[PDB]
């Protein structure tokens, strides 16, 4: 493991011990897209910066959005410790534990045009099957490389990929080489 | 291209510059800095990436000074792998590594441009026709010989030789061979290549009126550089010799002298680089690139690039990975010895150690291989009773052997040859000798036929009938 | 996001603009030896700073965070 998916999974063993598991997730969301926006990120790194003028700010911050009390203890604890500068990946890293423990598994479906919801849901039956997670998430990506079909980049990052497109092309010319 | 780069951090010569994502160099891929200089705006470092960090920014080397780089400059990448000019303009003219004109003259044209680092030649085409070269040296034309279109290293320890070795080898045959020559400075002290640019533009090879007539190119990427020019002014050189073999056609006999140095900067760059250092303290990719270099040096169908590396065996240490590692590459080594140079043989090639694949009978001539395995042969006995000698008194070994010995101190004198470019630490005249002469002198001097001549009368003597004439001359200012 | 939080905005980068002055940097650590400043994104490798108290110091290192 990585210190961002210990701490990430730390995030999500409170939010997992106390039934507030998807409020979590949707306040580390907000976090993270708090936490982008360089100037933000630039003020909590920066040591610098006094830790009482940090920890006020990050306190008003809080009582901004209504955070999670235990994400607010969180961020709080990341500033205690140095690993501060370490917050956008471990804010990236919960989404995966977050799916882990919650039993749900991404399926990126990458095709060339947008996709039908109802077809979407037919792919995450299909991929559900094949995984065996509860409420498999779908994003969608459209993509102008590939030709006719589409990519699934189910797993546990990118790991298992499925795709009749373009590399259809491929491995039939692969194979057309032969040598 | 347009990649602006934002350097991110600079760790000595070693910075690590942030491209955007998606727009990101390849490995090997030439990095423009434009940045500022100590006075005065322009200026233009170069980079050449080594490895991607992965977090959008990329290791870059830098082949000029590091110093007044800044923390966040603007840095493009040219796309190309460090392009070099070559070709009908490159004669003449000593190269920097970035690929740039040193001598102050005019710049070259850049219509033959070459990238620098390319792939090997392929094994399914190679020339290789085993044939003899008459360098000049008693000794290494004899003992060790050397094989034309194929290289050749002059390895030494600090200051045995291997340099003033070169300037005789080039002064010998940058007239012989009508192909070009190109020297590649790798990490040199400036003033030996100052003194090897004079003894060029004196000698002819350069002939600095019309400068389109050189026989030579040189590259010099010499001490007072930063690691990066002395990690590629050997590639350099070999681009040039590169472009003398793919499109000439012309066997071109390149020099590239203190190898090792090349080698060295990539030591002081790897520890940088991130990556853990190997054995006694050299890189960890010693081997990969140290044959990234010596295998494009392959006589290859179109040509024959007959290259002679001076390798530095640093403090004697033969078993150094950075020459261990170029014996393997190297066809006719020549292990130059402190020891021998010690009692002023010079050159100080070890007769012994001076080894070479063209020493088979049937390439090189029956009488030849018979009379190299006489001489290998005396000299290892020689060395075997080298103790004995030392110890238990010079008479107490045995009488036969006694006359081993003296034929072996005849042998192990004769075999110095006063230089041309020599001429100033001897005091004597240089003297030019082929294989046949050192040949017929070796064989009448083991053969115990002249075994009566003073020994002082065969060191620092060109030929064996002049060794005869300073017999005659010692001998009479003797008594007189 | 951070809409209401414009006030919280202002206060950040007034706190950025009093840390992060250009040709400025302060003392991380200070070990027997070398300093490890924070800041000088303008500094160029081997420029002299001034320490303030009165003693030069030449920057060798320029690592991503800390200018040692
Ligand atoms: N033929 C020779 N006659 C006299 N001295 C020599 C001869 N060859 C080498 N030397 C001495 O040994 C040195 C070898 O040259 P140098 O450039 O020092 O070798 P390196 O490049 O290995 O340091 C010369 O400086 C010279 O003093």
């Amino acid at each position: 493991d990585s210190t961002a998916s210990r701490y990430a999974s730390a995030l999500a063993d409170v939010a997992d011990v106390t039934g507030t598991l998807e409020a979590t997730n949707s306040d580390v969301e907000k976090l993270i897209r708090i936490f982008s926006e360089e100037p933000v990120y630039y003020f909590f790194a920066n040591p610098v910066i006094s830790i009482d003028n940090k920890r006020s700010v990050l306190d008003e911050i809080i009582t901004t959005s209504g955070l999670q009390p235990h994400t607010a203890n969180f961020i709080n604890i990341l500033i205690d410790s140095e690993r501060i500068n370490l917050v956008k990946e471990i804010l990236n890293e919960f989404e995966d534990v977050f799916n882990k423990i919650t039993g749900t598994e991404v399926a990126v479906v990458t095709s060339v045009v947008k996709l039908e919801n109802d077809h979407l849901a037919q792919i995450a039956k299909g991929v559900q099957k094949i995984t065996g997670a509860k409420n498999v998430r779908i994003k969608t990506v459209i993509d102008p490389s590939l030709v006719a079909g589409f990519t699934i980049r189910y797993g546990n990052e990118g790991s298992k990929l499925v795709d009749m497109s373009v590399k259809k092309q491929l491995e039939e010319i692969a194979a057309q080489l032969e040598m | 291209k347009k990649n602006l780069g934002r350097i991110a951090q600079i760790i000595g010569p070693v910075l690590d510059v942030a491209f955007p994502p998606g727009k990101m160099p390849n490995i090997y891929n030439a990095l423009i800095v434009k940045g500022r200089d100590t006075a005065g705006q322009p200026m233009n470092v170069t980079c050449e990436v080594q490895q991607l960090l992965g977090n959008n920014r990329v290791r870059a080397v830098a082949m000029s000074a590091t110093d007044g780089l800044t923390r966040g400059m603007e840095v493009i990448d040219t796309g190309a792998p460090l392009s070099v000019p070559v070709g009908g303009a490159t004669l003449g003219r000593i190269f920097n590594v970035l690929g740039e004109p040193v001598d102050n003259l005019g710049p070259v044209d850049t219509r033959t441009t070459s990238p620098i680092h390319r792939s090997a030649p392929a094994f399914t085409q190679l020339d290789t026709k085993l044939s003899i070269f008459e360098t000049g040296i008693k000794v290494v034309d004899l003992l060790a010989p050397y094989r034309r279109g194929g290289k050749i290293g002059l390895f030494g320890g600090a200051g045995v030789g291997k340099t003033v070795l070169i300037m005789e080898l080039i002064n010998n045959i940058a007239k012989a061979h009508g192909g070009v020559s190109v020297f590649g400075g790798v990490g040199e002290r400036t003033r030996e290549g100052n003194d090897l640019y004079m003894e060029m533009k004196e000698s002819g090879v350069i002939n600095e009126q019309n400068i389109a007539e050189s026989k030579v190119a040189l590259v010099y990427g010499q001490m007072n550089e930063p690691p990066g020019a002395r990690m590629r002014v050997g590639l350099t050189a070999l681009t040039m010799a590169e472009y003398f073999r793919d499109v000439n056609e012309q066997d071109v006999l390149l020099f590239i002298d203190n190898i090792f140095r090349f080698v060295q900067a990539g030591s002081e760059v790897s520890a940088l680089l991130g990556r853990m250092p190997s054995a006694v303290g050299y890189q960890p990719t010693l081997s990969t690139e140290m044959g990234s270099l010596q295998e494009r040096i392959t006589s290859t169908k179109e040509g024959s690039i007959t290259s002679i590396q001076a390798v530095y065996v640093p403090a004697d240490d033969l078993t150094d990975p950075a020459p261990a590692t170029t014996f393997a590459h190297l066809d006719a080594t020549t292990v130059l010895s402190r020891g021998l140079a010690a009692k002023g043989i010079y050159p100080a090639v070890d007769p012994l150690d001076s080894t070479s694949t063209m020493l088979q009978p049937r390439i090189v001539g029956e009488e030849h291989y018979e009379i190299a395995q006489r001489v290998k042969e005396t000299l290892q006995r020689y060395k075997e009773l080298q103790d004995i000698i030392a110890i238990l008194g010079l008479d107490e070994l045995s009488e036969e052997d006694r006359l081993t010995v003296a034929r072996a101190r005849k042998i192990e004198r004769f075999l110095s040859q006063p230089f041309f470019v020599a001429e100033v630490f001897t005091g004597s005249p240089g003297k030019y000798v082929g294989l046949a002469e050192t040949i017929r002198g070796f064989q009448l001097i083991l053969s115990g036929e002249l075994d009566s001549l003073p020994e002082q009368a065969f060191y620092l003597v060109g030929n064996i009938d002049e060794a005869t004439a300073k017999a005659m001359n010692l001998e009479m200012e003797s008594k007189l | 996001a951070d809409e209401i939080s414009k006030i919280i905005r202002e206060r950040i980068e007034g706190y950025n603009r009093e840390v992060k002055v250009v040709n400025t940097g302060t003392v991380l650590q200070v070990g027997d030896g070398i300093a490890r400043i924070h800041g000088l994104d303008e500094v160029m490798a081997g420029e002299l700073v001034e320490f303030e108290e009165g003693t030069i110091g030449i920057a060798l290192n320029l690592e991503s965070n800390n200018v040692g």
